């Protein structure tokens, strides 16, 4: 899903050929590129910062993941590692997202399983959810480009 | 895919953050997309007759089609060959607004050449037709009068390798 | 079908919020509202002007349309009121058009059921696009404001 | 319908063109489409914390709801009462893009209220869980925070009716 | 049922064989075969014109259904409606070569005036362009021009009491 | 079913008015009538000499009917009134489908069902066919109104 | 679709084998064998003079068709071949429909997709109309044979 | 197809009106017609005998059929058996009826091999049963007893035909 | 539900554990098992004669039933009357089974008397049947012949009220 | 169907694993099988005298059987070998079911097209009840193990 | 769902009457009662122990329960009466269970929607796993009515 | 088929009654019943971590499958990757509970080497997941603790023969 896909899934499940309707569509897409890209150029530069940070500020708020025993946990080096990795993968997300002008990327490489997932290895969702207000408070955006950034962190805190 | 998810993927598959080179590249993108939309809305909007008169010509130049015994003799044959000419513009269209060609293999090209073959439908005329069908479209789309002037020889370009894919594909 | 409620049938479609992906859509129909609202607002001061010379220059190109005798033709006061009714009713439906930033007005209140009406009643198609081309011809707009009104018009004439 | 597709759908019954009044209270609603997409985007960003705190807070005031016996009580339950809570949220969300109550009217509401009395789900506890919810949605949708400073009053106002439209409906 | 399936269906609830007299009306039935053939070839030879001269009529005597607001204003309604005169006199010509009203009771009439009334369309309206469908195809079916000279009144007046039924029950 | 409403349904079931196809269907209806009106007035006629005939060459052909214990048998009064009964019943069918020019008063009022009957209530085929075979062998028609009458007859024996 | 085909079709569509219903149904189809011959055997001898005099008719009604500059007019000689070679075309799926007792041969070689082809090609209904009832007004036959002839003509009139 | 229909479908492909001498043949099927439905009521108003004598030999014959671990042990596949006889004989009827095997090419024989081959279906001793209910249809359509004598000569070849097609096919 | 689950759905209603005296009520429901399994199995392995045998009475009873132009009369109806006397014995030996009537109300009685009253079935009939199918079941599962001496006087007491159960409803 | 079989398929039709609802239904086929394999051991036996004493109860039953012409008699030494080898069949039938603690054997290869087998071959259920009942009435068991072999016989009686 | 219920379902699956497929299976509901019945006699009086002593192991294991602030914590009098509840209500459902010889009472009360609630509220599916850890390490069971037991906990575990 | 349907569906395709010999096998699988059933119990009430564990080690094994471009790489395709896993646990514990493959063959195993060839998942490395799950489930059904002492090796031998199938089919 981008707004130039949706344009076209909307004229093809009728069957015709796309109408101003969907040609306005993708006007409202490259109208906020200008925002969307000042938002993935930024969280970009600023990857490692805000994926170290982030990490860092979920054992703070959650100490016990660091302390509690089991592989589900950042209580070892690979399992810091793997938290720091799932981070990276939910910053990139929202990048890819931002630069598409819509949630396909998300949906399609993280969002689809997700439920099943987080169940499966007892992830908690609460600490995804610290790590995206945490990028959300720090990446330090301003503006419409903020308001794009913040548009798809929110999506998936929502998810 | 359009062509900006084109770029996710590919980056998604490696695992990595687009570069400032390749975020640059999707700039550019959005800056020919006031040309883009008017070669999509231009093609769109000479439909009817894009489709009619390049199958006109085609059966102008190749009469045994529409003679009796004829592939595309009968109301009924008529009829699915002109849908198939739509189909194909519908298609290539999509995909010109898409800057990717995905939507054009996926939902109408693949399988293609092995339908006509099992129908008997002559797919190298159908060729001629898709080439015609291009060469209006082009035309159509290129025109100078009436709209900004500028250069879209690299859309024109691009245009041109939808339909030959097409063309090809059948 | 406007800009707004496909975006609307697309989320609805599969039972979710909208998304960044639909409001960036209605941006766009926002961002053609000043071109479609310059063509509308012309078009119907012009309305009468318009519909009665596209009238006339059907009546020119087709001169047996005021001669041949039958319920289909303009050869009588009833039938040319007739024709001119229906150019007011297709100038109309582009101007309806232009408000909402789609087909949507004219699909459903002139397009649904045309072909089997010009069937039924006898009504050549070339005569209706003889009108729309005077209209196209003779509104007298320039700019992204021709580029809407004459999409309009030319969706009307693929129609 | 969209509120322009409303004043269309009108003026088609009576066979006018649209006045230049109507022209520009169309220009108008254009004019305060930034602030109504931030609306929507304000309230789609929370959803899940509207409708949760939202039930949570329901839960707590009438909490035979929750105790064995209650309508929310179990599991299924549970989820089919969140759920009712997301899609109201979900329909009220799409007649403020749409400026027009018709997609909440008629692919929600019509014969809710009658779902409701043939289930024995206690309606007015629901219209209590939608209110909590217009209480939350306008607070968030009119934090003064992080935005441009303007005026969204009249824009609350329209919130306001389609949260209460739901209450009443329910 | 046809006009022969009735009188074995009431005979089977009486549990009897067809009396004498009985199979000699059945005989009738035949030797007026040739005749009702006539008048349903007739009909259907003529169905387009019966349609759309008695649409015409109607929509002359009644501007205001075809005027902005009116129920067969818009193409979409125009369509309905034109169909559903189609769709009523093809069902009375099935009563017509049946020799019996069932075929046009069950399929057709049964439940219609009651979808009007839900849809809002005039029913009464409908009632005139029936009856003017009527005068048409019997003037037709009756037209002493291109045939054998005999007198065809008694199923002229069975041909009318199927249209009068349907008109009865819009 | 008679070749009229298989005509009828024909049209309708393509949503199309009545076509020569049908019209033509149903005078082959109308050219056979002499003969199927030859049958069903004599079989009428005889109905009684051929009913009452059927059921005793039955019971000669299956003596044991007339012996074995159980109601399913014509052992009793009560199983013999049946037995004629239901050969009446036949003879019935046949005459009505000769009226009407097809197999429908016998499909809808004895054929649906008739393989869960004769197994519930522990009838035999065997003496139906036999009192069929009967009817055939002594109705004494010639001639196309043999031809119909024993169409039919041959019907009920394939069921 | 001939009256054959139907009666199979009918029994095919249930699963059984066929009965008198559609065995009286083809008797039809061959009583009326002999006027849709007659009528056959005339169309065809004189298809050359009905074939030339129709489309002469037509233009003579149109006479904008010999005039009016289009690939869709009979203005040019091109034009004229292919008007006089679609009349030909009506008249010998007319002379088929006569040889096989139905409407299969229109049907499937002419009328499928025939509305399609009209409006795409901007072909009025109405020159073939006219056509149409100039071989009606000039086949010459009488009785039963022209009673075949004209239910054909006057099918493809209501197509 | 029909008879009728294939002579005016290859007429189509060549774009020519019939000749004389094709109505003449017309004419002449038209003057078998009646013999023709003599043979498809004859075989019809005697097809469960058919199949069943047919089969009842066939087991007969091949008794290791029927044994246990034959394909035609168990009821379930014996009723399958029974119910390939009847619809093999079935669609031979509609070809006799038709004139033209194009019903049972297309119905019932296209994919027969290859389905039997899948299934372990013998199809060398379906062949069997197809002709031996062969010999009795023609057996019983040729009876000389309770009809007018004429020469059917031609037409039991033409029956033979479809059965022998069928027998090949299988 | 069972009678088991009938229990709990109560108690769970309440939020309740089961008592002791509740848990010993449910060990009882245990220690019948073997009777309540003989019931079920006596009565199912003779179902065939219990409907038949019913109806067979029921006919004799009243022979306006099976009469031409009675509900029971064709063998089309015969057979639906008979269907509907083997389903309402299924549904009932499930709830015997059960221990409980909700499948048998759910599944078969609700709706049954309107579905009666709609195509004229006379429900009054019907409920003879029924009652001489309990006379007949309950004579054989109460049969003293051929099974260890005990006494089931409770059961058939149970069982009599889902077939009087039955009865009411039709 | 057997218990087992059974179990799966309830476990499988939902797409879950095997709940002790499946377990315990499973316990009830092993507790239950020293019943049926008593039934089973003896009836096996038996067989020899239990088939050909069915046989001759069933001629003496019906001893038109012995006598009547046509292929569907035991009025040959074909037509008796056949009927000993069907009631054989009905026997092993039970036995399979005892052995599987269900009627699946029986269900597959006997019940599955019998109403079309005897219907075709002109067989009487009749003649199968009686060897049934023959069955019931001499096979000697007792306790429990009756009561296995009788459902399975009354089953086939039902069928 | 119960073993009787399911019984029933197969049978009425396929319109059927109940078979001895089904009778032994509800046979084998019996024969384990006595097992399911001490379990849930046992668990039942001790409800009160096992419940109140599960939610403090369960504070224990996650003593961030106890302290972090948020509604779906044990860190208020409300959250703590909210645990308790919660675990009492799995003790309920596994007595009911056991009761039935089902999982139906857990499935319908508990499992459906399960999923959703705990993502909805943040509640850890890991502190309902110890509590469920705890009431098996802990009833004090054994022989068969421990494993009734078990099955059930490691039933709603899986879950 | 289960192991008993297995051997009768063997002596049907010889019409024989089964031995004493083969009644004395059939009756040793009864004997060893409650063994079964505890493998199966065991097993089941630890397939969550049992599917879990394993995949776990796969991952932990095989980095590659997890890392960007990996085959279970994404959350939809981990999710895909988790359901298979569990998918065939499911049918191998079906397989146990029937002592026979035919289930784990018919529904699971049969076309899936295919199935995983054409979307590109790696077989062979499904089949080290279903090795893991195999030494899993093994060591926790023949786990000495809590249960009846006595000898499983048999079982556990054929629990065995389940899963290598699997892990051979992919
Ligand atoms: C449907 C539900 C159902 C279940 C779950 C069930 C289990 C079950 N397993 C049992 C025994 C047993 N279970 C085992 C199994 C083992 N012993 C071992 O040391 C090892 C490693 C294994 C591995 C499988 C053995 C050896 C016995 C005793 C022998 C026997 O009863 O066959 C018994 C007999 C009573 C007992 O000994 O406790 C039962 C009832 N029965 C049921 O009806």
């Amino acid at each position: 899903k981008t707004p130039i896909t949706e344009a076209i899934a909307a004229a093809d499940n009728q069957g015709r050929f796309l109408s101003n309707t969907e040609l306005q569509a993708v006007n409202g897409r490259y109208q906020r590129a200008a925002a969307s890209l000042e938002a993935a150029r930024s969280l970009t530069s600023n990857a490692q910062r805000l994926i170290n940070g982030a990490a860092q500020a979920v054992y703070s708020k959650f100490p016990y993941t660091s302390q509690m025993p089991g592989p589900q946990y950042a209580s070892s080096a690979v399992g810091k590692a793997k938290c720091a990795r799932d981070i990276g993968y939910y910053l990139r997300m929202v990048t890819y997202c931002l630069v598409v002008g819509g949630t396909g990327p998300m949906d399609e490489y993280l969002i689809a399983g997700l439920e099943e997932i987080n169940r499966t290895f007892d992830l908690s969702p609460s600490w995804y959810v610290e790590a995206l207000n945490y990028v959300k408070s720090n990446h330090g955006l301003s503006g419409q480009a903020a308001n794009e950034a913040n548009t798809y962190i929110d999506y998936a805190i929502n998810a | 895919l359009d062509a900006f998810a084109k770029v996710v993927a590919q980056a998604d598959a490696r695992g990595e953050f687009l570069s400032n080179t390749q975020l640059d590249a999707l700039s550019k993108m959005v800056s020919e997309g006031n040309k883009r939309l008017d070669v999509v809305n231009r093609i769109t909007s000479n439909a009817s007759a894009i489709v009619t008169n390049a199958a006109r010509a085609l059966f102008s130049e190749q009469p045994q089609l529409i003679q009796p015994g004829g592939n595309a003799y009968t109301n009924r044959r008529m009829a699915a060959c002109l849908r198939d000419m739509e189909i194909i513009l519908r298609y290539v269209s999509y995909a010109i607004i898409a800057g990717d060609s995905s939507v054009l293999d996926d939902r109408c090209l693949n399988g293609l050449r092995e339908t006509y073959q099992a129908l008997g439908v002559p797919g190298a005329s159908v060729a001629v037709g898709v080439e015609k069908m291009k060469d209006s479209a082009i035309a159509i789309a290129n025109d100078p009068s009436g709209i900004t002037t500028g250069d879209c020889s690299a859309l024109m370009a691009e245009v041109g390798t939808y339909f030959d894919r097409a063309a090809t594909a059948v």
